[PDB]
């Protein structure tokens, strides 16, 4: 059964302060007895603004049971940093609320200002532990923009080697391997590939992301991950669209992958978004006409959903 | 008026093809696809007069909705601990579904939310997620608090909004404190940063008056460094300093280059186009920093399912349609449609979106089974709660009614504002931080006031899937609140009448 505060030697001497909510006061929520008692009793440390292990303690057992609670967390930061605790049992502690399924952007951002804190030389095991949470949620936006501030920062300190780039991509490589349509991968392998400031941006380098590019597309013909993905290539690196035509052409009915001879099974044509490249393709020519007739048919036939928009993608061209 | 927004139910349904290539991401859009198809087949076509015997009636039942909302005047069971520190979100939640529904409060209900309200107000400044004896400030509350005190506070000393004028200036500090020189915004002390706060900070600061250069430094270029190659907005940017391996990485304010840290979302492609949307009125030089208005209507256009998943919103590529993104992934396509629209006019009509599928998938597939505790919900299958209520309504509102802003409307606005009226000038944190002086600072005023009252509904725009009694009212893109609640709002506030 639960004992409640009030009842403890160790917190005798601390008077609790209830909510000041009003008289009566709109969303109320009937609390338990257990989170109650523990905010009222919150709510008199932080007014003397005490630092102790007590009220660390106290936080961890607000946090459980609210894993959103910003202000909590708030004072459970300045009490590590306060007292001086090991900021390594505490990352050890988030990744048990993990396991147990506390999750919020609070945990999330508590974890980020732990690893800037304790600032490692070498953050692979960090990288290697987020690697491995994703397994029960491979799209996690969360993990995915920490993994990007993770190695964002530690590169702005100059401590992510060559060697820890190229197993990301390998990593990344077989990421999009077991799920071609997860497209926090895709994103992952823009960062790594384009936008990091490292990058390497070579004549060698365009054609290789453009085969890889070109085979994801022949792999899984409506993965509109891939095919974003080749529209935001060629519009950032500023490369024609005509030269690739032939590649995308079977898809609308030389050097760089083609299509299957037979395509695969379960691939009905037209790919709408193909027909899209086909009449970018067409203005890039010049040949409005053309595209024209081609945004008509997609609004007509055959992305109906998008009938508005490629009307009007049809009218601009006049 | 329809001829370019078909009926879920004139189209042919198919699932997503699979190539022959399982995947998980595949496994659980089929199954979705399965859940929202079935549920289809049982409903009456919204568009028929014959509504077949035998088969569920997809009508708005706006009276299950308005009772679902009801517990938030009496009591919340104790599973809502985990939104405890988001109580102003449930007021928001509740009083904005209310108006949308077209059902008012009494006067004591509302003075019994703006005295809530009130007790989460902090004297240094800003509205915490509960009582400023238990919650520090934090900008996504405040601005839920704001837009609340919008729609249930009125003028009187019991009101709340003269409680919000004098707190002008203890506000504005906390903004100031909460800025970056990079120009993100941390939510609170201590607190994450991303286009959320962005978004709640400038909605707030546009309302009350308290915009200043010092504020918005480096804001448009954090927003601007958001938008990722899908062209929709990542939570944030990363600015990387002018030295490439630094003794620091903490945010500078004249970085070598900045990149986007995650996938495009709804939620922050949303807050990114009404952020980006509200600095365009501030007349800053060579400000704000451009977007890609036709890559981001491109994004959200792309973000809208097919008929066998119901003509719903997804909120990001390959994932699921879900209701909430009515709202979030729907209500940005005015902003980015105007956004557009400026572009070709500064170089030298059907809808941009499904109207009519979006509010097919509102009526079929994201109300609560009649008969039942009534509220909205992401799709079938789970269960309805305040926040999807809120979001498919704000969203079935963009598809019923034609939004635009208009430069007439706008023009207008600026023939009649008074820059001889206002309330107390804010006094900037650093010396050199506010207007060069009054010319320049009542300028300001006039364009954010008069564009914040410039959006529109265009006469003869309207469409009302499934008859007029399904109708709700009009909101606000960018605020996200009907304009009969913004505009006496902001007028208090800028001394206008
Ligand atoms: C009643 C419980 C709803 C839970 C929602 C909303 N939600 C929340 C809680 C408190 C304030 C708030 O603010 C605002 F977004 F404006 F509503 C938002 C969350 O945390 C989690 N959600 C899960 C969710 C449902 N469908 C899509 N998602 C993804 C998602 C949406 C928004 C945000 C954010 N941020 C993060 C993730
Ligand atoms: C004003 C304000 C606070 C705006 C924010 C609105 C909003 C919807 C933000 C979404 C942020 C996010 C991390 C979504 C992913 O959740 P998920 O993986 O659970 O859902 P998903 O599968 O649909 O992406
Ligand atoms: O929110 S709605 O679905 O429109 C309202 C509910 O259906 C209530 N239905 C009542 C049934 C008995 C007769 C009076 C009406
Ligand atoms: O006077 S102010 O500083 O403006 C407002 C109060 O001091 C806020 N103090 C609370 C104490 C308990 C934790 C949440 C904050
Ligand atoms: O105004 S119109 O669009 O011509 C048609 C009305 O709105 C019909 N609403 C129904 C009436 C009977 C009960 C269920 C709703
Ligand atoms: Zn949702």
């Amino acid at each position: 059964t639960y004992i409640p505060m009030s009842q403890r030697r160790s917190w005798a001497d601390v008077k609790p302060i209830m909510q000041d909510d009003g008289p009566n006061p709109v969303v109320p929520i009937m609390y338990s007895e257990e989170y109650k008692d523990a905010m009222d009793y919150f709510r008199a440390i932080a007014a003397k603004e005490e630092k102790s292990e007590r009220a660390l303690e106290l936080t961890e057992i607000i946090v459980r049971m609210n894993p959103a609670h910003y202000t909590v967390w708030q004072y459970r930061f300045s009490l590590l940093t306060s007292l001086n605790k090991s900021l390594e049992d505490e990352l050890r502690l988030m990744n048990e609320f993990a396991v147990q399924n506390l999750k919020s952007y609070q945990v999330w951002h508590h974890r980020l200002l732990l690893l800037d804190r304790i600032s490692p030389q070498d953050p692979v095991s960090e990288i290697e532990y987020i690697h491995g949470s994703l397994l029960p949620d491979p799209k996690n936006y969360h993990t995915w923009a920490y993994l990007h501030w993770l190695y964002s920062h530690f590169s702005t300190l100059g401590r992510i080697s060559e060697a820890q780039w190229g197993s990301e991509l390998d990593w990344c490589n077989e990421m999009l391997r077991v799920d071609g349509r997860n497209n926090s991968a895709w994103g992952w392998r823009w960062y790594l590939r384009v936008s990091r400031p490292g990058a390497e941006t070579s004549s060698r380098s365009l054609q290789d992301e453009l085969i890889y590019i070109l085979k994801s597309i022949h792999l899984i013909p409506h993965n509109v991950s891939a095919w974003n993905y080749l529209r935001g290539f060629l519009k950032h690196f500023s490369l024609p669209l005509v030269p690739i035509l032939p590649a995308i052409l079977p898809y609308t009915a030389f050097g760089f992958p083609m299509p299957s001879d037979p395509l695969p099974e379960d691939t009905p044509l037209p790919v709408p978004l193909a027909l899209e490249y086909l009449a970018d393709s067409f203005i890039e020519q010049n040949r409005v006409d053309d595209a024209a007739k081609v945004f008509e048919k997609l609004s007509s036939e055959y992305d109906q959903m998008r009938a508005g928009y490629w009307e009007f993608r049809r009218r601009e061209c006049a | 008026a329809t001829e370019f927004t078909p009926s879920v139910y004139s189209l042919v349904s198919k699932p997503l093809p699979s190539n022959s290539r399982p995947s998980a991401t595949l496994d659980e859009q089929a199954e979705t696809e399965d859940l929202i198809s079935q549920l289809f087949d049982l409903t009456a076509d919204p568009n028929a007069l014959v509504s077949e015997h035998g088969k569920r009636y997809s009508g708005l039942r706006k009276q299950e909705h308005t009772q679902f909302l009801a517990s938030s005047f009496f009591q919340l069971p104790g599973k809502f601990v985990s939104l405890d520190a988001s109580r102003p979100w449930l007021v928001f939640w509740t009083v904005h579904s209310l108006d949308l529904l077209g059902v008012a409060l009494d006067q004591g209900t509302k003075d019994r939310v703006v005295s809530t309200l009130l007790h989460f107000l902090s004297p240094k400044g800003g509205f915490g997620g509960g009582p400023a004896n238990s919650q520090i400030p934090h900008l996504l509350p405040t601005y839920a608090s704001v837009c609340s005190l919008a729609i249930a506070g009125n003028d009187s000393s019991t009101g709340g909004w003269k409680d919000l004028a004098a707190a002008r200036q203890s506000i504005y500090e906390f903004f100031m404190r909460c800025k970056r020189p990079d120009g993100g915004f941390v939510v609170c002390e201590g607190g994450e940063v991303d286009v959320r706060g962005t978004y709640c900070l400038l909605v707030v600061a546009t309302l009350l008056d308290i915009i200043t250069p010092e504020l918005l430094h480096n804001v448009d270029k954090f927003v601007s460094a958001c938008q990722t190659y899908e062209g929709g907005f990542a939570c944030a940017s990363f600015p990387f300093p002018s030295v490439v391996p630094s003794t620091s990485a903490f945010p500078t304010s004249e970085p070598s280059c900045r990149v986007s840290m995650a996938e495009a979302h709804g939620g922050y492609t949303s807050c990114s186009l009404n952020s980006h949307f509200l600095l365009t009125s501030v007349p800053l030089p060579s400000f704000p920093l451009s977007i890609d208005a036709n890559a981001a209507l491109r994004w959200t256009v792309l973000q809208q399912g097919e008929p066998i998943e119901g003509g719903g919103f997804r909120g990001r590529t390959n994932k699921l349609v879900d209701g909430c993104y009515s709202w979030w992934v729907g209500g940005g396509a005015p902003v980015a449609e105007e956004l557009v629209r400026r572009e070709k006019s500064r170089k030298v009509i059907p809808p941009i979106f499904n109207r009519v599928a979006l509010q097919e998938f509102t009526l079929v597939a994201a109300q609560q089974d009649p008969g039942s505790t009534g509220g909205l919900r992401d799709k079938p299958g789970k269960r309805p709660d305040q926040y999807h209520t809120c979001n498919n309504l704000s969203g079935l509102s963009i598809a019923q009614h034609k939004m635009s802003h208009s430069p007439s409307t706008v023009s207008s606005n600026r023939l009649k504002f008074d820059a001889s009226k206002g309330l107390p000038a804010v006094k900037p944190v650093a010396p050199g931080g506010g207007w060069k002086n009054e010319d320049e600072r009542q300028n300001a005023r006039r364009e954010i006031w008069a564009n914040a009252l410039g959006w529109i509904e265009e006469e003869g725009g309207e469409i009302i899937v499934g008859g007029k009694d399904n109708r709700i009212n009009t909101t606000t893109p960018v605020f996200n609140i009907l304009g009969l609640r913004l505009k006496p709002f902001i007028n208090y506030f800028y001394c206008q009448e």
